[PDB]
């Protein structure tokens, strides 16, 4: 999982 | 500045703040780049506004049609703003995962929410924007290949900091690799005109993928993507500097207290490595960093909690 | 790009202004909107809580190192928080036990001190314990409802700033909601002097109008509403006065938001439409300006955008 | 109760  | 047509042109020309107290001055200066003062909140949206305008002017979206992203950090924010502000509809795709919140501030600017498994992460997320991009010709931007992200920093973000620091050298930039555009169109423009900077990429400890390690879950928000995306020119860094959660953490909470700067945990992450480059330098050297976004939109984890 | 400070009270002011052109007729007059959300602690109380700490620098009644108090659960408690750690002061903010855990973490995030006051007894007993403190313990109170710090601020920043932005320019019509008021007394005054035939109007929410002589009452116009005349509003400055209900200023902040990209608090929401109502009143050829106090962000767990 |  990223925030991106 | 004199009144503007349209919010977009407020998008970039951000400040830059000298360090004054978590550097000692025994150390190179640290000066901060301000990108949480875009008018959407973040880096993102310098390449929201970019990837949207050269589709527009290639032709292959006019106002009307619907641009569609897997995202669940700033450039889905980026992306609905600049949508809402020139006339495009918005459909994003994300994990289950998602804060209320964050759905509630894409909903805000009149985007399409798409919810994917949350146990897939991003990687579903990605797959399901891939179907309605090759299935209804929706227009997906692309951040970690469009060339317009990278450029768009060579374009403005670069060539802003050559005219801030003008009459002076700057002998380090370092950033957070997201997408690694802020890295590559900056270092570009950087190197050209200093040769002898040092250019550093920033990566999470947990998920160090530049340095070769294993990609793993992290807490570093906006940076550590698990994969080695298109937008980054690998070549460009002269160094990695590898950071932690609770290092990035701490950073953050420093320079909120000790410089009246609230910025994210990615921002820690730049301003700790910033600091360590500066320590290595020593005093009358210049390092200069970017601070990708506001601390406000992390209320509600564990870096201001 | 502006060139490099050393504090980041230094990028306060010189805020953006933005022509609406979705939301406003096109046979009205045009609508300009400055962002005071653009200032780098997020609201337009950035330039009172600098302009307050360091008037009482400059007279000598504090110095680093000294301990501000403030009775404050809106954004001058973000702008003191945000101020006092970037100039090295002690902040203090007193508020009833109620807010939330997001508005409490982004003051101590600044190195705020929280004194939590009880819940039943709200703003009043918040306002108690800071002049306990300020009266027993010597701890400086900005008093951002009669310190001529806020009005005077705008002034010399605000004011002048929509001079140097319309400057070849007239300005019509200038609207901005009161809650200290020192927006609309500050510029207002600046206006009046280079426009005489400016209107200067107030907006006050409608379940609160004490300005149209109405009554106080509870209101979800976050930044307005006092329910008194601050001594900071110069209560001559406006020549009328429009209310603006809860609904009509949520609706028209998710309009501005959806249709112009820009995302601003009910305030804002509460400002634009009454801006709107009195450029339909000056047709075509004439300019209103009014004022985008804080961003959307900050109320994402309101029921403005739930 | 106000909030400014």
């Amino acid at each position: 999982m990223f925030y991106i | 500045q004199k009144p503007v047509d349209n919010i977009t042109q407020i998008i970039g020309g951000t400040p830059v703040v000298k360090l004054r107290n978590v550097v000692d001055d025994n150390a190179a200066d640290v000066y901060v780049k301000l990108e949480y003062q875009n008018p959407g909140g973040s880096v993102k949206d310098r390449i929201a506004l970019a990837m949207i305008e050269k589709a527009e002017r290639e032709g292959k979206i006019k106002p009307g049609d619907t641009i569609v992203e897997p995202t669940s950090g700033n450039t889905g924010i980026g992306l609905a703003f600049v949508c809402a502000a020139k006339g495009y509809k918005a459909v994003f795709t994300m994990p289950e995962t998602m804060s209320q919140e964050r759905r509630n501030l894409l909903k805000a600017y009149g985007a399409e929410l798409v919810l994917t498994p949350g146990s897939e992460a991003m990687k579903g997320a990605i797959k399901k924007a891939k179907e309605l991009k090759e299935e209804h010709g929706y227009f997906e931007p692309q951040q970690f290949e469009n060339p317009a992200n990278p450029e768009v920093h060579e374009l403005t973000t670069g060539p802003e900091l050559l005219q801030q620091f003008e009459g002076k050298t700057i002998d380090a930039f370092l950033a957070g690799v997201g997408t690694g555009g802020t890295l590559s169109g900056v270092g570009k423009v950087l190197k050209k005109e200093y040769p002898n900077i040092e250019i550093v990429a920033i990566e999470p400890e947990a998920s160090p993928v530049l340095s070769g390690g294993e990609p793993g879950p992290h807490k570093l928000q906006g940076l550590g993507a698990g994969f080695i995306p298109g937008t980054l020119n690998t070549e460009i860094y002269d160094s990695i500097i590898k950071v932690g959660n609770d290092t990035a953490m701490e950073m953050s909470r420093r320079v909120a207290k000790e410089e009246g700067i609230l910025a994210g945990i990615s921002s820690g992450a730049a301003i700790y490595a910033a600091i360590q480059k500066a320590k290595e330098l020593g005093k009358g050297k210049t390092v200069v960093t970017v601070l990708p976004s506001n601390g406000e939109r992390y209320l509600s984890t564990p870096l201001y909690s």
